[PDB]
Order: structure tokens, then sequence, then C-alpha cells
């Protein structure tokens, strides 16, 4: 539940 | 026929052309008025009539009324009459393909709509109608009954796939395929459309005609319309999920293809060509096929990633599809990275290099998630790079974008394995200064970013951030004040994972000064069955158990609410399994976590906790936990049990009778944890029952005698069962000795690996005490007790000289000649330990 640009 | 009463139906035509005024508070009064005439059943007839038979009426007019029919069907369609109902039904029909293309539109939505809420089965005309109306001479026909038949496929997929209706599949997917030669590339795009369906899910009809599919797809190769490729390319994607091998023998083709349309002009193409890459990329057959393509692709993908104009539009004051070409051709980068590894950087390399260093930020910005997307995979072969770009994207924290700021706090905690694998000051030190800055950012995508590369950066770094504490938890806690919603979670992410990355070191009443306050205080405010207390109780689990008894102030609150929760939903699993249809399973997970909060705190406060427990049914609730079928929750009370014994092993006695036998049926491995967890608190319930323990060890010991010899058995389950079995034999002798002979060998080998500790202690004096009383055990395997003796380096005196009189025991009962040449078979560094240590 973080920050993830590719998802 | 049907009439509908003239004088009645003026009056909906009045409503009808008053739905269409400007004025929006006539509209307002006019719709809930269109709501009360749902109330009576003819109503429908009117709409319906108005729609298909009202020629002398206004096409909007028409259209609306069809509309307004059409939502009181997902409304309201249980209380809609058979006559009513069939009217339509067959009105429709009859109007499937009107001249009118605003009408045909409204009818067509109207069966479609129809047809999903009264479901399938009640419309079996349907299907084959539809079908016969493919092959009308009427244009206009065959695209009405293909659009709905169209969103048919889609909405009911597993339906038609299904006997229910009778395979109609088997007819209508080759009645499809040759569909896909049409003039129009209307009829053409509804007929891959509808076939796509049901690829995926291996529908027979379609499995057997493969050949045709394929063959008709690669002819639409060249279509000019973005619909029809659009359509092949998901066609294209899927295959490859299901049917490689049929597509393999053309991949070069193919890929070429979706390369040309990876790059198309219209942005909905260009997507679901990228989706190629990215399934592609999951195939063993794959990095042969591709590596030929690299060279072309990696700049397609790359160049895919920049923002668009309007992107950036969207993005000052999620505001933004959660998938898009920018995530699509990155996520593929990621996953080739992982393929091709280091084969990577000579297609990447250079681009990157001006990228990150070019002069208009959006460019720049493209750079820095290409060397985040890249980082896992290719992080051995970017290492000589590092030393100037984790400087230079240090310096981009500040830039003046916020879309700068944010990406580059997400490509540097990519790179923190290795930041943290160099001297702290030149790389560490700087980075954690500015991500501290940025978690106090003014934009709130640059705080989610930045939290979490800090919380990231956080597991990475470890007890090197004890330095910095201080400062981390004034930035910390001074963000519970900015923080909202989304980023609130990820900060209780963040606080979480600091406390399980320096432990006790947190315990110093300053700090729990600052940081426990506005966590108590957020405790509460939220609501059970709220979104937000999973997080925050992993947040406090987390802390509770680095700060041990300095918790200790603060912890009333948080144990009420655990065992609160945990009955809670035992309440609800019970009625759910009495009465499944009117009530709501439970949420298990939160039972799970609430157990191991409670367990963190038997373990932290150790007997402070006891006067909690008193006060509650913990016990109990326990009691039903240890029955429950999911093992996860059965785990986390054996852990609670066991913690709950050493704490405060005085509320616990009353409820052992009861335990031990529950204890006794989960000694089974093929669940491990549970094994793991029952074997640990039989072993620590030994130690405070002492010899009252002597009724229960019948219905446990041939279980664990059993798991011990039984092989394949993973390191930490061995330790646990020697251990518990030493403690047994340590209070109950008599009834463990006798059994020796059959558990010496693999417990001397599983404890001779573990470090000095108390369970050490414990056990080996179980050991001893078991051989005074069957010294035949240990004859035939003394070597393997030898070997485990030797392991202490430094035990408690009583032990070491409890081990003495059976070393020189043995020696004497053997001789000195014996002895001699027994120790011969050992290892040099073992003999001399025993001829030193215990003068043997």
């Amino acid at each position: 539940t973080r920050f993830n640009p590719l998802a | 026929e049907w009439k509908p009463d003239e004088q009645g139906l003026q009056q909906i035509l009045q409503l009808l052309k008053e739905s269409q005024s400007p004025d929006t508070t006539i509209q307002r009064t006019v719709q809930q008025k269109l709501e009360q005439l749902n109330q009576y059943p003819d109503f429908n007839n009117y709409l319906i009539f108005v729609l298909t038979k009202l020629k002398s009426e206004d096409e909007p007019t028409r259209s609306l009324s069809g509309l307004i029919l059409k939502n009181n069907v997902k409304a309201h369609f249980q209380n809609f009459p058979n006559g009513v109902t069939d009217f339509i039904k067959s009105e429709c029909l009859n109007n499937i393909g009107d001249s009118s293309p605003l009408i045909r539109a409204t009818v067509g939505i109207l069966i479609t709509t129809i047809a999903s809420k009264g479901e399938l089965q009640n419309w079996p005309d349907l299907l084959p109608k539809l079908c016969s109306l493919l092959d009308s001479e009427d244009y206009n026909t065959c695209e009405g009954a293909f659009g709905a038949l169209q969103k048919i496929c889609e909405d009911s997929a597993e339906i038609l796939d299904s006997d229910v209706l009778d395979r109609p599949l088997n007819i209508m997917i080759p009645k499809f395929l040759q569909f896909f030669k049409h003039s129009s590339p209307k009829i053409r795009s509804h007929a891959v459309a509808c076939v796509n369906q049901f690829i995926i899910s291996r529908t027979q009809a379609l499995m057997l005609h493969i050949d045709s599919f394929i063959e008709n797809l690669f002819a639409l190769a060249g279509d000019e319309e973005p619909e029809v490729r659009k359509n092949v390319c998901r066609a294209l994607v899927m295959l490859l999920e299901v049917r490689m091998d049929r597509l393999l023998p053309h991949m070069h083709n193919i890929v070429e293809y979706m390369l040309q349309r990876t790059q198309d002009q219209d942005e909905n193409v260009a997507l679901e060509a990228c989706e190629f890459w990215l399934t592609l990329a999951e195939q063993p057959i794959c990095k042969d096929v591709l590596v030929r393509h690299l060279p072309k692709l990696i700049p397609v993908l790359v160049n895919g990633m920049k923002y668009s104009d309007i992107d950036i539009i969207l993005l000052k004051g999620d505001t933004i599809s959660d998938w898009n070409l920018r995530k699509c051709s990155a996520a593929a980068l990621d996953v080739l990275a992982n393929v091709y590894r280091d084969e990577l950087l000579p297609h990447i390399l250079p681009l990157l290099k001006e990228l990150l260093f070019h002069h208009e930020w959006v460019v720049k910005e493209s750079g820095i998630l290409v060397l985040g997307a890249i980082a896992e995979g290719c992080m051995q072969g970017m290492i000589p790079y590092l030393p100037e770009l984790i400087p230079h994207l240090i310096q981009c924290l500040s830039d003046k974008k916020a879309l700068v700021r944010s990406i580059t706090c997400w490509t540097l905690s990519r790179y923190a394995h290795w930041v943290v694998s160099q001297p702290p000051d030149t790389y560490l030190k700087p980075l954690m200064t500015e991500l501290l800055k940025r978690i106090l950012d003014s934009n709130k995508r640059v705080q989610e970013a930045a939290c979490s590369a800090f919380a990231t950066l956080e597991e990475e770094a470890c007890t090197e951030l004890v330095p910095y504490l201080a400062y981390i938890l004034d930035t910390l806690v001074f963000a519970f004040s900015k923080y909202q919603h989304k980023n609130l979670l990820i900060l209780y992410d963040a606080i979480g994972t600091l406390a399980d990355s320096v432990g006790h070191h947190l315990n110093k009443p300053e700090y729990i000064q600052m940081l426990m306050p506005p966590l108590i205080q957020k405790w509460n405010m939220l609501k059970d069955e709220d979104k937000d207390l999973f997080p925050l109780l992993e947040c406090l689990s987390s802390v509770a158990t680095a700060l041990q008894s300095g918790f200790l102030p603060y912890c009333e609150p948080v144990y009420q609410r655990c065992v609160n929760l945990v009955q809670k939903t035992l309440a609800q699993a019970m009625l759910n399994n009495a009465q499944p249809d009117q009530y709501e399973a439970p949420d298990k997970d939160f039972m799970i976590v609430a157990l191991d909060l409670l367990s963190g705190l038997a373990e932290g406060l150790g007997g402070n906790i006891e006067q909690l427990v008193a006060r509650s049914n913990i016990l109990t609730l326990m009691y039903q936990c240890m029955q429950d079928k999911m093992p996860e929750v059965r785990q986390s009370s054996f852990a609670l049990l066991g913690d709950l014994t050493k704490a405060c092993f005085q509320h616990v006695k009353p409820c052992i009778a009861d335990f031990m036998p529950i204890l006794g049926t989960n000694l089974n491995p093929e669940f491990i944890s549970v094994c793991n967890n029952a074997t640990w608190a039989i072993g620590e319930i030994s130690i405070q029952m002492g010899i009252e323990m002597q009724p229960y060890i019948p219905m446990v010991l041939h279980q664990l005698v059993e798991i011990i010899n039984r092989p394949n058995t993973p390191k930490t389950l061995l330790e646990n069962t020697a251990i518990t079995i030493g403690r047994l034999g340590y209070v109950c002798p008599q009834e463990v000795a006798p059994m020796l002979q059959q558990f010496i060998r693999p417990w001397c080998t599983s404890l001779r690996n573990i470090r000095d500790n108390e369970e050490k202690d414990s056990a080996f004096r179980g050991i001893c005490t078991m051989i005074s009383v069957n010294p035949s055990g240990v004859i035939q395997d003394f070597i393997f007790f030898c070997d485990a003796v030797a392991s202490w380096i430094n035990p408690k005196d009583d032990l070491r000289d409890m081990f003495c009189k059976i070393l020189h025991g043995f020696k004497n009962q053997v001789g000195d000649e014996n002895w001699r040449r027994f120790s011969d078979q050992f290892p040099l560094p073992l003999k001399e330990r025993l001829a030193a240590f215990y003068g043997v």
C-alpha cells in the first residue's frame, strides 16, 4: 500500500 | 393489441417535455413525480409505446422515454408485470434495427439491460433470435443485433459458456468468425469483440476453431480502423496466455505488428498493444524471441513514459486513470529488466544519460522513472553510475516542480540497498536529510512519495538510524498535524517500520513523550469498522514490541479494543455458521492481528499485563480461536497462550485441563506454524506446571517423538520440538525418560546447532535428568550427546557439573582403554573441548 508508479 | 389511454398519454408526453427543460428546479420536481408513477404497473407500457410506436413525436422525446424505461428496469424489475415485460421484449426486437440511429441505440440499450437484469434463462428466445438477425439483409438490423450481442457476451460470458442455455456458443462463435470478413468496419469490430470474451475461458467452441480465428485475425492486420485494431490487439494479448503454441510460429511477425501499434497515434490502441510486452515478458519462451527487437522496443516504451500535456494539467490540483500508457510502458520495462538483467543497459543507458540531464522537465522526469523501473534487475550493471546519479537525484528532491520531486523520492528508494551499503556520510546522511524535508512538503503527491520512500529506506537501513532518531520522530509526529486520509496510512507504515527497524533504542521517555499521545489520540477517534484501524493496529503492534515495558502507561485502551474485536468477530462467525444467508461472514484478518498484538503485549509488559487478563474473558476467547478452522487463527492463539503462560501463569492454570487436549490435536506438521507454536506452548506450560503436568504427557509425547524423527521438517520446528521434549522430561522424567532411545539422536543433532540461551538450558537440564533415570537410552548414541554437550561454550555451573557427571559416569563404565578409542572418532575441537572443560 505504498507509492508505486508501476501499479 | 394493447391501446393506451389517450387522455393519460397526453399526460406522460408533458412530463417528457418537462424532463427536457433547461430549468434545474423544474427537472428536479418532474423527476420525483416520474419516480412516483413506478408505484403503478402499466406505466412502463406507455414508455415503450412512446418510443417505438408514436412517430408523431420528437426523437429526443422518444429516446428519452426509452431511457427512462430503461432506468426503471435497473431499479424495480422484480415489480414488472409479465405482460408489460413481454410487450416490451417483443416491441424491442421488432425495432432493433430502426432507421434512426438515436432510436436504435435506445432500443439496443433496453434489450441488453433487460437481458442483463432479468436474466438470460428468463429470455431464452433472444439468442437464437439475435443470431438469425445477423443474417438480415438490412444492414441496420445486422448492426443492431451485433451491438446487443456484444454487450451480452461482455455481461454474460460465463452463462453462455454453460449448459443453462444449451451451449449456444457452439453455433454463434463459428458464426461470428464468419463476420470478420464483412464490408462494414463496425460489424468487423463487434465480431472480434464477442469472440475475445471466450478466449481466456478456453471455451470449447473457440479452441477447436482456433486456426480459423487466427487466420482471420491475421487477415485484419492492416485495418485502418482503430476500434478494429484495438480488438485485434486484445485478441493477441489473450491468446498469448492460453494458446502460446499456435502463434509461436508467427512470433516475429506478430511482434513487429505490436511494436507498430505500441506507437499508434490513437492512445487506446497504443495501450492495448503495450499490454502485449508486459504479458509476453511472463512467458518462459520470451527471452529468445524478443532479443532481436529490444533495440527497437526499449525506446518505444521509454518514449511512452513522458507525461502528456493533458496528463500534466489534471495533476495540478487520484485525478487520472489508474492505468495508462505511462504506467503500462513503465511496468513493462521493470519486467524486461528482471529478465534481461544487465543485457538491457546497452539499449537503455545512453537514453537515460540524455534524459536525466535534459533541460525540459517532463523529459527529465521520465528519465528518473526509467532509472527507477530498471533498478531491480539492472542493479549490478548500475553500480558504476550510481556515485554520479544518487547525488544527482538528491539534488532533484528540491526541484521546483512537484512531479519531479515525488518520482525522485521513489527512484531513490529503489537504490536504498546500495546507498545503505556505503559510508553513511557520503550518501545516506544527505539522503535521509532531504527525505525528511519532503515528508512535510506542501504537495500531497510528494508527501506520499516521500513518506513511502522513507519507510522503504528505513527497512534497508535498520540499526543505522539510531543517530537520527530524535530528528526522525520530530518530523513524523509533526506530520500527524498535516496528513490526512491516504497519506496518513503511509505514515503509520512509516512509524511501524521505524519501530521494527530500531527496536528498544526507541524506549526513552522523551521519544514516548511526543510519539504516543498523538497515536492513542488517533486510536480512539477512528471507529470500530473503520478502514484505518487495521494499519493502526499494525503500527501499535510494532511500537509496543519495540517499546517493551515503556509501553505500560498506554495499554489499557489497546488491550480492551483488541479483546473486543476478537469477540465481536466470533459473534459474527457463529451467526454466519448457523444462518449463512442472512449473516455476513466475518473478516478474520482483524482477529489475527489483534491476537498478534495481544501476544505482543504479553511478551512486552510481561507480568504487568496480568490484571487486565484477570478482568477479561481473553482466555475463553482464546479457547474458541484454538478450534477456529483457519490455521492463521489457531497459530496466533497458541502464540498468545505461550506468552500468557510466561507472563501470568496464575490466570491460565484454571483453563489448562481444557487446552492441553486441543494442543494435543494440533500437533500435526501439515500446518507448520501451528505445529510450531503448539509444540512451543506445551514446552512453556511444562515449566510452569512442573510435576502436575504428568496426567497430560501421554496425550502429546508420542506425537512429539513422531515429529522429531520425521524427516524434512524445517530446522526450527525440530528445534522447538527437541526443546519441548527436554522441558517435559525435566518435570516428569519417569514418563518421558523411557522414550529416550528413540529421540536422543535427532534431538542432539538439532540442538547442537542453537545458541546458548534459556531454552537450551532448560532443555538440557531435561536430557540430563532423563539420562540419570534411563542411562541406557543414551549408550547406543552416546557420541551424539557428547557432541551436543561440546556445543556449550559457557554453561551454568550446575549444568556443567551435570554433564561432567554423565561424561565420567560413562568413561568409568567403559574403562580408560575403551574411552580413549571411543574419543578417537571425535573431531579435534570436540575431543579437546571435553578433555579440557569437563576433565574427561
